[PDB]
């Protein structure tokens, strides 16, 4: 389909707050489960 | 392995799956 | 000798840094 | 005899006379102690 | 207008494609527990 | 520029994510599961958390020689009985 | 115009990742480098050689992963994966150490792959070639830390690991072991790597600070054509500047670029040639002055003797979890420490 | 004698020229498709 | 320039400069010794490197008296 | 006028002028050589092969002249220890002498060269320019050496009409110049056979005969001629540079590994020959022979040569030395003088008590005591307070067997454990700390030196091959680009393939 | 100290010879026609 | 034998001082022009 | 800065450098062994 | 070390001697 459809800056924000999303994921298994010192 | 078929399954069907959805322009292209 | 070759060489160094500096060769604009 | 066609003058202008008189005095500041060991 | 299968996409996919798989394990790995 | 789409149109295209809304989903769900289902473990010869040690062992199975070293590693293993 | 050259073309033509000749050593490899250290920090252990673990999927963070050596028995093997120690088991060697090797090896490769790559591309587009003689300073590093330097030593287990924490302790080790940073080769590569900092600050922020007025705006960037032909900034002013604060400045900017190529570029290169000598334990690592006085008298005490003692703490403290192999059992009364820790 | 090693060495020599081979192959195949445009 | 005896006589041997076969001439004749030549280096490494392991061929100062 | 790092440039044009240049570097180093013999016989101390052979004298040249079978002295004596021998004319001396004078003549024949620059030998007959033809010259050249490695392998090594070259026991114990018959089976390619070296040098040889003829009588390919630059004589600067540091490399790790033609009597042990303790499993072996026989154990230890013992000391492992520690090995340790015998530990119940060696690895060590199965039995503590282990507590002797020592025993503390320390480095010896006013700290031995030498050179040949390889492929733009470079050639997507204008 | 005893040549030496070459070739580019 | 440890660079110091004044006042003196 | 007037060149023949190099070398050779004692 | 300094001398006198008589400046008449 044509190019421009859905707004750089939507998909951006997007991108962005998944990546914030995995992130905080992997900083929260720093406390729980394996490797967590417990 | 029946291990390897669950885990490779997700991959194949994006595969078939994109395949069957690009496969106009791909047929166009070659 | 190895602390007058140590505080020699330092002493060359200093004179190298007066001479480069007040007696470089100038930049010139062209 | 004759005269060579491939000689050259060589140059060493004072700046590079400056920069090379403080990598040798300054190497030589450095790998001292260990001359002396 | 342009194509689609280039030296950019194999490219791009030879990194892209691995890069969510793993992403998609180590994932799964924050909720192992010893 | 040389010839490709700009990946601003690619990406902001709706084509695209009709695609990758499935493949990227797709992937990520293999790659859990090749950790779920513990295959990764037995791909790569990595200990789960109980397969360090055998219950009253407390010596690294550090292996010791080169050529006979697969056996080694066997032998270690069949020692977690 | 034949096969070869057909292919030439192909192999040239001007995509978004330019391919090449090289491209045919470098991509496979690089990729099979980086794929390589990618799967290894993902999920494989270093338990049946070092003893750790060393992957995210045991428990490691960004920090810890690492793609570890082989052990020490392995010598220094190319641990092929049909080699006679794995015999084509794939599982058998990660356990290993095989990613390791395929890494650096494929990593070297790639590393030629790259060099040749700036060469080609130099070639290309005609411009001279000092790229990749800059980058022969990577090469010189990489070969005699990852190559050399074990090789010196008893097996690949004391290269330097793949990963954060574990090139830490390569670091530490060499200081405990080697005392590296009394070398002069390393004290040159410091002064190379401080030096080249502080050539790419210094020119960044004066060239940012001598600009002409070429717009309007009070966001500077937009007020440069690529294609002008003036310079963008004053090297009178510049030039005059440094030498009032400074004492001297350059003048010429054809020698201060090639400067800054040949202060990192050297330093690098000097840093290898002591990694070459550590390869053998050819040390800088006493000043025998300095222990023949402190060994007779008990009141002489230097910085110097002071790092030793810090040495012989690494030392005794460290090997025993750092060289399994070894079988290191130092009781408690043997282990050096001053008084109350 | 082909002992173990001499095997695994004709095993690694032929998978190093098969992987070069296709290698060539595919990249000759598709530079003879897409040719550069001259005039 | 000067001739002597020894010059002339060698002549012949220095006056072929820039002198090339058309094309591609033994180029792939040339390739394939290197292909071996890699082969070769390939086998004293592994041989010298215990990689590849032969018969009556024992890598060590053990290897005879 | 030149830059000062290009000087040598004046010789690109000049093939009289190169030619001279490179009679004085060849002057010059076969200058060093001889030098550098006489140097080594007025240092070496011929008077004990067994425990101060050359290589712990700083020999650095010798061995290489012991190498393919210069064993003896003008003055009477041998490397071997042998005295009235006649060595003839090609003794250590005779070698120097020869390296000097053929380093004078190459002086004169350089001058000559110098002088008479001009020969109409370096010119094109069609030009009248300056130009070697280096294709032609590469298989001249290609065919002599083919010829000399030939002969050397198959009348120097095999001693047809040659010495031979040095071989010896797995333990070098005895070793000599023999002559050497060539391998032709698989064996060959073993870096320990030196029927190899001389297979090598014969098939080699043959090779490199048939492809100097080739390269004498086939031109280059164009597409050749032209890719690699075959007119420059750069091209031919760089390949070498090549072929050179690859050969350094390779010479780099057949000294360190070891092979036949690095022989311990002449570069002393290998660093993994400590590691894996070679001489000390050798030497174990050889006692228990000797036991099972109905020998008594100081008769068992007594059997071992002091040779032998003294490969199983750390003190001539080549991976304890120092940077800047500089010298011959006797400078730091000691002279050797003579094994003080096995020293055999035990605690108070009688048991054998073994010390933990010094790996290589480490400047100083604890000094720990073990039973034969590993368990800590007994150690000299740092911290007293808490010791459980000290030799006063678990009343450690020490008895030798064999040496000096025979037959002796120690029980005092102090004794016991200044003997415990030195057990750290493997068998025990007596040194002379005077005559060269040793200063205790080991260096290493040539086989080190040489090593290092040749590892960090190699390493800077590559700097230098990637230079002038550069200098070779970039000539036409070495001094700027373009001053008239299109923008258009370096814009993306102008031509379909990057810097070639007629695919617009 | 019991320093080296080569030490002191070495590092005269060391500074002299190249400093020299250094000079040689400035004070003759000096004195060439200007 | 018991030799001056400091007639090693004494001797070397006097040859290499003034043979170098000397070779800098030919060098330059060969490249002035004409 | 106004150049100074009094200025002069200097110069060494090759056949005073071979006689200078002859003093010192010959100079050294004599006094050497008296450095040495 | 004197041993190879008395010679290092006398060698550079003979080196000197070839480039005296050799590498002469040449004698001229007017
Ligand atoms: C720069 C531009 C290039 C850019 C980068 C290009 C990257 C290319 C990648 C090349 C890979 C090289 C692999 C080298 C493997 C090796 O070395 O493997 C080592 C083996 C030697 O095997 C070792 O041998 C040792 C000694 O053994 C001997 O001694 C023992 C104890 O006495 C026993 O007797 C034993 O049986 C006997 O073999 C130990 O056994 C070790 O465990 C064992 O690993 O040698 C060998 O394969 C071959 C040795 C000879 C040739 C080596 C030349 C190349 C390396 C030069 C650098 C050397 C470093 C010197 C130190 C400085
Ligand atoms: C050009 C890219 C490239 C390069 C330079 C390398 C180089 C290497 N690879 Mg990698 N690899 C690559 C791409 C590359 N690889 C690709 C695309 C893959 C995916 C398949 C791999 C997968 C891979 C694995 C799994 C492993 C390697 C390994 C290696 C190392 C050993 C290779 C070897 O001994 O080959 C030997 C073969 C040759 C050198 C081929 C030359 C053949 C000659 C020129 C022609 C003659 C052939 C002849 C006709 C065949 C007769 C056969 C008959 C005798 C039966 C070496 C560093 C090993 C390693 O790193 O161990 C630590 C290893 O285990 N590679
Ligand atoms: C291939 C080179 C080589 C090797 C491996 C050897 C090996 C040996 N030599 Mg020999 N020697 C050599 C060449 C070599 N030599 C040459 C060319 C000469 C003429 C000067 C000599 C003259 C000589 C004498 C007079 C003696 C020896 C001795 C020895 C033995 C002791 C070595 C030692 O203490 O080194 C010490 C090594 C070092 C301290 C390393 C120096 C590192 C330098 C200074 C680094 C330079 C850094 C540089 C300035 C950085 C610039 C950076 C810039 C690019 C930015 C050892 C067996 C000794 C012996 O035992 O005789 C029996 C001895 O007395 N040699
Ligand atoms: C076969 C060996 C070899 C030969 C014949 C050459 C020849 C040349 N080089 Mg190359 N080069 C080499 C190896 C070689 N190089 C290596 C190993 C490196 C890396 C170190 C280089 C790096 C290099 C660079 C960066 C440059 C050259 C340049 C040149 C050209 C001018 C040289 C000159 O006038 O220097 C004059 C040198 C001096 C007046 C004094 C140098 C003093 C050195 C640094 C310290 C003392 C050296 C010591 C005596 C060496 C002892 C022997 C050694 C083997 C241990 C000339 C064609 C230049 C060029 O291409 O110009 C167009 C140039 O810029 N070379
Ligand atoms: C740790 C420090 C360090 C890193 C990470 C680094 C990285 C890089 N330098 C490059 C270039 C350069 N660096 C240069 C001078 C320097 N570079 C320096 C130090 C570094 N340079 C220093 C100190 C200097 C001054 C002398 C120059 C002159 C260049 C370039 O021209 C080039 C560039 O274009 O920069 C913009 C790029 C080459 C890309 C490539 O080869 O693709 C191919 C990738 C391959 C072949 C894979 C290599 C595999 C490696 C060798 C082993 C595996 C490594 C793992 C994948 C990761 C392990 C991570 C753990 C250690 C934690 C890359 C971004
Ligand atoms: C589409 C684009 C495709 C791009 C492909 C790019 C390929 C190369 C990518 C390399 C990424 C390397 C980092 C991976 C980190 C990771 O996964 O951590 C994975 C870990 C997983 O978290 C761990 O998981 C374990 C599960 O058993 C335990 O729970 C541990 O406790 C927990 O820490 O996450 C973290 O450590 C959190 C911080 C991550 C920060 C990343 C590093 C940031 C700086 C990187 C600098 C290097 C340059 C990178 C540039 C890109
Ligand atoms: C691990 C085992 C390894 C063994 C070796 C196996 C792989 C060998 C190496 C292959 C590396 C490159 C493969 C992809 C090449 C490619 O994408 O060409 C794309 C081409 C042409 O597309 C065309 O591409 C052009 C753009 S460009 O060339 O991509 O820049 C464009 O001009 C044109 O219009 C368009 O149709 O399409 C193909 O036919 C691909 C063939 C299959 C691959
Ligand atoms: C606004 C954010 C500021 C962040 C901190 C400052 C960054 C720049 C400071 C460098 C000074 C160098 C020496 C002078 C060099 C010098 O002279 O600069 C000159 C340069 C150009 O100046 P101009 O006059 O064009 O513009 C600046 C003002 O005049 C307003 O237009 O300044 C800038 O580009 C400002 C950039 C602001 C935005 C920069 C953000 C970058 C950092 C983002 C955070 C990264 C953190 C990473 C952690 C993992
Ligand atoms: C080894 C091997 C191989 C290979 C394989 C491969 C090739 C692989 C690849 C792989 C891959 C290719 C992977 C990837 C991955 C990725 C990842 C895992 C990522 C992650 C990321 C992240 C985590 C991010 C982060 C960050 C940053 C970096 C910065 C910004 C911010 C953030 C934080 C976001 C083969 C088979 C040949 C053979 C055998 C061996
Ligand atoms: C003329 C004549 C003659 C004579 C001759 C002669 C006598 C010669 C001599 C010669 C000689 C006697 C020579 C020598 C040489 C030497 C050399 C050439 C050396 C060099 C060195 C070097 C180069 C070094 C360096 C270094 C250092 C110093 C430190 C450490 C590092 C290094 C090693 C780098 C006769 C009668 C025979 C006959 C004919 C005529
Ligand atoms: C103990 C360590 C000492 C190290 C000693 C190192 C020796 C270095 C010798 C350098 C030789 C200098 O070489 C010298 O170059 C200059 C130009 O540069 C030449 O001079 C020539 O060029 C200039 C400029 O066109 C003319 O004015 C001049 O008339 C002409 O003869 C000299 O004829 C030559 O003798
Ligand atoms: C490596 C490159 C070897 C080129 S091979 C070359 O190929 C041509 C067609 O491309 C043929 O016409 C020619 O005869 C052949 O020698
Ligand atoms: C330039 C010096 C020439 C001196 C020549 C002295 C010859 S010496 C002569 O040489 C023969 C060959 O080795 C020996 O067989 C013989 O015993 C020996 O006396
Ligand atoms: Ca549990
Ligand atoms: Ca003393
Ligand atoms: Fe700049
Ligand atoms: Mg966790």
């Amino acid at each position: 389909s044509e190019g421009g459809r859905i707004p750089l800056w939507i998909v951006a924000t997007v991108a962005g707050m998944g990546v914030i999303v995995i992130v905080g994921l992997f900083f929260y298994g720093a406390y729980a489960g394996l490797g967590s010192s417990l | 392995d029946w291990r390897v078929l669950v885990v490779l399954l997700p991959v194949l069907l994006a595969a078939g799956w994109a395949v069957r959805n690009i496969l106009p322009y791909a047929v166009k292209q070659v | 000798m190895e602390t007058i070759t140590y505080v020699f060489i330092f002493a060359c160094i200093i004179a190298l840094f007066f001479f480069a500096i007040f007696f470089r060769e100038p930049p010139r604009i062209t | 005899m004759e005269p060579n066609p491939n000689r050259q003058p060589v140059e060493l202008n004072r700046t590079s006379l400056y920069l090379g008189l403080l990598l040798i005095l300054v190497l030589a500041l450095l790998f001292s102690s260990y001359f002396f060991n | 207008s342009y194509p689609i299968f280039t030296v950019r996409w194999v490219a791009v996919h030879t990194l892209a494609v691995p890069t969510i798989f793993f992403l998609g394990a180590i994932a799964a790995m924050q909720f192992i527990q010893r | 520029t040389t010839g490709e789409r700009p990946f601003s149109d690619i990406i902001t295209s709706v084509r695209y994510w009709v695609i990758h809304s499935i493949t990227i989903p797709a992937l990520f769900i293999a790659g859990w599961l090749f950790v779920s289902t513990g295959l990764a473990y037995d791909v790569f010869g990595t200990p789960r958390p109980d397969s360090y040690y055998a219950q009253e062992q407390r010596s690294i199975p550090l292996v010791t020689d080169r050529f006979e070293a697969k056996q080694q590693v066997e032998t270690f293993l069949e020692q977690l009985k | 115009r034949g096969w070869f050259d057909i292919l030439d073309d192909w192999l040239k033509r001007d995509r978004f990742v330019f391919v090449g000749w090289s491209g045919i050593l470098l991509f496979p490899c690089a990729y099979l480098a980086l794929g390589g250290w990618l799967t290894g920090t993902t999920f494989v252990t270093s338990w049946y050689t070092h003893g750790l673990a060393s992957s995210y999927l045991e428990g490691c963070n960004f920090l810890t992963v690492a793609v570890s050596t082989p052990a020490n028995s392995m010598g220094h093997s190319l641990l092929l994966l049909w080699g006679p120690e794995a015999q084509g088991d794939f599982t058998r060697w990660c356990q290993l150490g095989g990613l390791w090797t395929f890494i650096a090896l494929h990593g070297a490769f790639g590393l030629i792959g790259f060099m040749l790559r700036q060469f080609e591309i130099a070639r290309l587009v005609g411009v001279r070639p000092y790229n990749a003689i800059a980058f022969s300073a990577p090469i010189a590093v990489f070969v005699s830390v990852f190559l050399i330097y074990p090789l010196g030593q008893s097996s690949w287990f004391f290269a330097p690991s793949f990963g954060v924490a574990a090139i830490f302790r390569f670091l530490l080790f060499f200081q405990g072991f080697h005392n590296w940073t009394l070398n002069p080769f390393h004290m040159m590569g410091v002064a190379g790597v401080l030096g080249g900092a502080l050539l790419c600050a210094i020119h960044g922020a004066t060239v940012e600070n001598t600009l002409f007025q070429d717009g309007e705006g009070a966001s500077t960037f937009r007020a440069f054509n690529p294609t002008q032909a003036e310079e963008t900034y004053s090297m009178v002013t510049a030039n005059r500047f440094w030498s009032q604060i400074f004492g001297i400045a350059f003048s010429n900017k054809r020698w201060l670029h090639f400067f800054m190529l040949f202060v990192p570029v050297t330093g690098l290169w000097m840093s290898a040639i002591g990694v070459v000598g550590l390869a053998l334990n050819l040390r800088s690592y006493d000043f025998i002055s300095q222990e023949i006085r402190a060994a007779e008298d008990p009141e002489f005490e230097t910085f110097y003797t002071k790092n030793l003692l810090l040495n012989e703490g690494i030392r005794a403290w460290m090997a025993p979890q750092d060289q399994p192999h070894e079988n290191f059992v130092f009781p408690e009364e043997v282990l050096p420490r001053g008084n109350a820790l | 004698t082909i002992t173990p090693s001499l095997k695994g060495f004709f095993i690694g020599l032929l998978s190093g020229a098969v992987v070069l081979g296709l290698t060539f192959a595919v990249l000759i195949a598709i530079s003879q498709i897409d040719k550069v445009q001259r005039s | 320039a000067r001739r002597t005896w020894l010059g002339d006589i060698l002549r012949p041997l220095n006056s072929e400069y820039g002198k090339v076969a058309p094309g591609w001439g033994t180029t792939p004749l040339m390739a394939v010794f290197m292909g071996l030549f890699l082969v070769f280096l390939l086998i004293i490494l592994e041989i010298y490197n215990s990689t590849l392991i032969l018969d009556g061929v024992n890598v060590s100062w053990k290897a005879l008296g | 006028g030149l830059p000062w790092y290009r000087v040598h440039t004046v010789l690109i044009n000049d093939p009289g002028r190169l030619i001279a240049a490179h009679l004085m570097h060849t002057a010059l180093v076969a200058g060093w050589a001889g030098s550098m013999a006489l140097y080594e016989l007025a240092t070496f101390d011929p008077s004990d092969p067994v425990l101060n052979p050359m290589w712990r004298q700083g020999m650095f040249v010798l061995p290489f002249m012991a190498r393919l079978g210069v064993t003896g002295s003008w003055s009477g004596w041998s490397i071997t220890g042998e005295t009235g021998i006649d060595p003839g004319f090609w003794s250590f001396e005779g070698v120097a002498l020869a390296h000097i004078v053929l380093s004078g003549l190459l002086f004169l024949a350089a001058c000559w060269h110098w002088v008479y620059w001009d020969l109409e030998l370096f010119r094109d007959p069609r030009t009248g320019e300056p130009a070697l033809d280096l294709p032609k010259m590469f298989g001249i050249h290609l065919f002599l050496a083919g010829l000399l490695c030939f002969g050397f392998g198959a009348f120097h090594l095999t001693g047809l009409f040659g010495p031979g070259m040095w071989v010896s026991d797995p333990y070098g114990l005895t070793g000599s110049v023999q002559p050497v018959a060539p391998e032709w089976g698989p064996d060959g390619f073993n870096p320990y056979n030196p029927g190899g070296v001389v297979a090598h040098h014969i098939a080699a040889g043959i090779v490199g005969i048939i492809a100097g003829l080739f390269h004498i009588l086939v031109r280059p390919p164009q597409r050749l001629y032209k890719a690699l630059r075959m007119g420059n004589i750069e091209t031919v600067l760089s390949s070498s540079i090549a072929a050179v540091f690859f050969a350094a490399f390779v010479v780099a790790g057949t000294m360190w590994y070891g092979s036949a033609t690095t022989p311990i009597e002449l570069f002393g042990p290998t660093r993994y020959q400590w590691d894996s303790s070679y001489f000390q499993q050798e030497i174990n072996r050889r006692v228990q022979a000797s036991l099972a026989s109905g020998a008594t154990l100081e008769e068992a230890w007594s059997a071992i040569p002091e040779k032998l013992a003294f490969y199983d000391y750390i003190g001539n492992n080549p991976a304890k030395g120092g940077l800047f520690r500089t010298g011959p090995m006797n400078k730091g340790d000691g002279i050797a003088q003579a094994w003080k015998g096995h020293a055999v530990f035990r605690n108070k119940e009688g048991e054998e008590l073994f010390v933990r060696r010094m790996p290589a690895f480490f400047e100083s060590f604890p000094v720990i005591l073990t039973d034969k199965n590993g368990v800590v039995k007994a150690d000299i503590p740092f911290r007293r307070a808490e010791s459980k282990y000290s030799f006063e507590q678990q009343g450690v002797t020490v008895s030798f067997y064999g040496g000096e020592l025979n037959g002796q025993t120690f029980t005092d503390p102090p004794t016991v454990k200044s003997y415990a320390r030195k057990a750290i480095f493997g068998e025990i010896f007596e040194f002379d700390t005077e005559t060269l006013n040793s200063d205790g700290i080991f260096r290493t031995s040539p086989r080190g030196w040489f090593t290092f030498a040749h590892a960090v050179f190699a390493l800077l040949f590559f700097f230098g091959h990637i230079w002038h390889g550069a200098r070779t492929l970039f000539r036409d733009v070495f001094s700027g680009i373009d001053p008239e470079l299109s923008p258009e050639q370096v814009e993306w997507g102008f031509y379909q393939k990057v810097g070639d204008v007629t695919t617009r | 100290m019991e320093v080296n005893q080569l030490g002191l040549i070495a590092t005269a030496l060391f500074v002299l010879v190249p400093s020299v070459f250094l000079i040689i070739l400035y004070v003759q580019t000096e004195s060439q026609q200007k």
